[PDB]
């Protein structure tokens, strides 16, 4: 298919990873609109400090999807695990097989951009 | 100090239009994902200004600050500092009762780099109290 | 119910860990008032200085429970553990099957809700 | 305040010019290499300057970043600067009639250092207004 | 010599009044998980300000801390300090017989952020004295 | 050919992995002008903060290709990997078989020489 | 002795280690007043410049004792090891079988209490 | 804007003297061990002081940057600086007519501390130019 | 040369009442814990401000150190710096002698904060001298 | 020869390194003059920016040589390596058997002794 | 003598490391005065840059010889590692069977004590 | 140029004196441990101060080192200083006809605290002069 001997094994890999492990997430709005796609999904604690005393302690969300099934993902859209609904803040390049769907919370802060 | 009652007291006057805000009191904050955009105020120097020698006449100043999650257009806050904070604040009785100048000093933006969990507009005011 | 084929795992490797490791506490006030649960509790070391020498010396206490009983834990409610008393302060975010539960010594530090 | 709807109208002005040039709005930015060279403009400062008992004539200060790719000469953003930005905005109504007094301030260049993502040129002035 | 001296002066009249808290003096403290909200006093500054041809007449800051356990709110802070440390050194004459003048500065606080084991408030006088 | 009895190993070394994981590059411009290569092409990400705060993001494309090939390319030359189009800003020194090249987006901005 | 499954065993480890390893302790003044404890004892170094050059080399020993006999030990007192004196600094937190004693020099510096 | 036009008036009255070095433009340079010991024109400053009724006179500064390699001693900095650059603008009638007036403000050395691969000559003149 | 000559006189000075600790002259110090709270005196400065067309009248700064074990509470350190230093300091006449000018400047506490290795106070004495 | 039991041994080791590793390369000017040593070249990349982007990205050249024949080696005269002419500016102390030799690029920028 | 089952083992060991490795030296002057102790000697290298750049270039002598035949050296005595001469200004806290011995070229720099 | 005959000019002043120092010029240095204690020059500054307007009349810094073994006392330093430089720096007919004046400003000491591997001497002085 490609021109690797290498990413086959790579995207077989791939596949694995997110049949065993990861749940299925299904998106919402977007050009995607609604479709379900299964990736691994894990929520690393960060804390903020600012002033004197104000911990924002927070959650940073990724997924971790194929590339294949998020093209034009774009940003504003939303997204949605399972019973809980989150949106899309930034797409990471493709490492050869997939990339990593970073996540925010809530609703998508307007747009701001004319 | 009067401190205390000061800052219940503008906590009162702030809360009496539309809620939308928790109104966190003083420095401990703590947000986490519940109590999104918010306010919190708290007072810093204190100092010794005499300027007369018939009382202290100490002086501070006021620290009221707005707190929305993430990287939320700037409109936002703008709006939310000139609605719910500048015109409600400024004639407030009981506080010109318990001191005797209030002055606006500055109204600054930041956010949070690592991550940026957070976005705040500041808003200090000088305070001139007899202690 | 894991929709993962890997979280039962992890939900094993949890119970076990819990039920080899740690010892069981009793949660003080709150809305699950009158209750025990067990966990893995390890308290390190944290020394400040502050000024020139105001060295604080105190403790970091953690007991990483499951996430099933932790719900609807707030803030302001205490816990005792063994004989000693303590006050849950920060809880971590699930990590699949569990999250970390940082507890202050003596009384929690007033309310300041309004 | 009064900035969302300024910054409303400069932005307005400014898109009056021929485009070419993504204008976001505010602060937030994002940008990633698919809305390349572009501007974005917001507000600092917002202080008391009363200079007279009868308003509160407040001045602020306002930053408009044009980005550039990567390590393109400065000649280019030179050029940029006085064919998008600085001769359009000499002379523009919505401004006369929000604001009271405009002056420019700075014009700077600065490029990411590490990596040399990008390359912004600030355009900074000192408005003074009301509210 | 009198830093021991009005250590010990001002450390008894604050003991005359309730306790509470701790008294260290000093300066190496050492707090532990035994010996939480205290109080500290010091000096800093020791200069030369001789302003008159008779004595060297130095002058100094005296700093009093007040330690409190980890996000307590400052109102906690501020009832306490009004509550016990402020209006003791009002009038004392151990302090107008040891040193020369006596005059306060600031009132400030601070806060563990790493972990957040304590808080800090200070009280900075100037006292200018004739050793 | 090579009097180190080790450069002919680490040279077959650098074919072999450069043949069964890496992948066809089209050069374009230049000397070589319009000439195919075999590179181990890799975007690794990176984020930078302008100002108050700036999601500027972006990449860092290598290839590291052999540099028999390589020699005589210098800087403003452009390069195309299967649909996608790069242009060569800096070419690491021989590691005794190879070097990397590192790889902007879109077109060089201006030359700027004199 | 406790529902660990654990803390048994590393209390078994911790008493073979102080059999093993380490050295008798006397203490001197305290509560315990003369008395023998077991302990690892290491003296590392550590060293200051202040000034221009004022290294002023030294010495942090700990002896890292059990937990349940360094009870109602405080900071004023001090102790012997065989033929050199010490007095104790700090003490750490039980970690769940033993607590470290990090020790200063020769006589404790005053009290400096009220 | 006239500062393209004025680094290429500069370049060319040093290069009206013999070469030796290259000629990068502007900012982005990129050196490297091929392009053996260069120079370098660029502009900063840019604000916007009047001091005249009647127009914008900005004033900017000019740094002329020379690069050799690693660790040359700085008596042939001197003599380059002192036979290249330096004499070459003491007077250009293209570059006297561009601007209003000209000044020389300093001359300075830079170095890689670590690793060590370049050392820099830097000549900062103030320009004051009407535009 | 005056500085060996100035640093002999003061630590013969020092070295006339009762000793107590070790007396290291000039600089390098090295301690280690067998020469245990001790003194040393050291210069800096050293300028040419003139005052007089007659002589150089240079001036320097006398620092005094004097270091305790780790974290001693002030109150000895009060009385070493009071009484064992500070009396007998007043008045030499070797370098009444040797100096032209000599004033006061300032004293300092000081306490090493990674792991406590020492304590120190400084004696900052102001020196106008001719050589 | 030596009292040491290793430091033999590690001759041994790194006269077989050497032989089985890096290149022979011919000396140029100096006590040594015409001399040609086996070591081994390396030449790591290192970058520098100055400003924003000034970019003057080079590289280091190390050798390994040994001591044993290239005592006296000074810093003036300069080094060929195959081809190409290097010049020496520092040379580390010996390990035992061996040391460093650091290599700069083109001519030793004058002398400034005096 | 070694009431640790430990020690005995662990001078053993620094007994046979130091017969297997570092020969020996002398010592010049000092108590000890003529003397030769067998020992483990080596010469990192470090760089310091002052200024602009005023690049020192040189080592720093350690022995780590055996604790009991360096008692009463005190800092301004010195040695010579056969042809070479050192003095030694540092001697590190034993480690239990060890002590490191620190050492600077040359005479020491004056006494300058009293 | 003047740089370059001045620094020749102090090292031959230098030199004509007992010798027994490296006199390494320019900023290059490097040393090993075989060059040891030994003397440097070097110039930085020229700056613009005008002072007239026949004449332009630069000014400059000219910088003096000594390197001397590590922990050695200050004793060395202050008397090689005062006894070897000073005393030769107080007239020199050829670096008085180069230039126009010549000041004493500074001098001052550093050391290697991590490493330490020399001690530092250093003497600033000021220069006026014409190009």
């Amino acid at each position: 298919d490609f021109d690797n001997l290498f990413d086959a094994a790579i995207a077989r890999a791939d596949e694995t990873i997110r049949g065993y492990m990861g749940t299925s997430a299904t998106i919402t709005s977007g050009e995607q609109s609604g479709a379900v796609i299964r990736g691994v999904f894990d929520d690393p604690e960060n804390i903020s400090y600012a002033g004197q005393g104000v911990r924002v302690e927070g959650s940073s969300p990724s997924l971790f999807v194929r590339t294949d099934e998020v093209r034009q993902l774009r940003r504003g859209d939303t997204l949605t695990i399972g019973e809980e609904n989150f949106w899309v803040d930034r797409v990471s390049p493709d490492d050869g097989g997939s990339c990593h769907l970073w996540l925010g919370r809530g609703v998508p802060p307007a747009v701001n951009r004319r | 100090m009067k401190h205390t009652e000061l800052r219940a007291a503008v906590l009162d006057a702030l809360e009496k239009h539309d809620t939308g805000a928790t109104f966190f009191d003083g420095r401990p904050a703590v947000f986490d994902e519940a109590d999104f955009p918010a306010v919190a105020v708290y007072l810093t120097g204190a100092e010794y200004t005499g300027e007369e020698l018939d009382s202290d006449t100490w002086q501070a100043e006021l620290h009221i600050e707005v707190f929305l999650p993430a990287q939320v257009p700037d409109s936002e806050l703008d709006a939310w500092m000139e609605s719910r904070i500048y015109p409600v604040m400024s004639d407030i009785p009981a506080l010109s009762d318990l001191i005797t100048s209030m002055v606006a000093s500055g109204y600054d933006y930041r956010r949070d780099d690592d991550a940026g969990l957070w976005s705040s507009a500041d808003l200090t005011y000088v305070i001139t109290y007899e202690m």
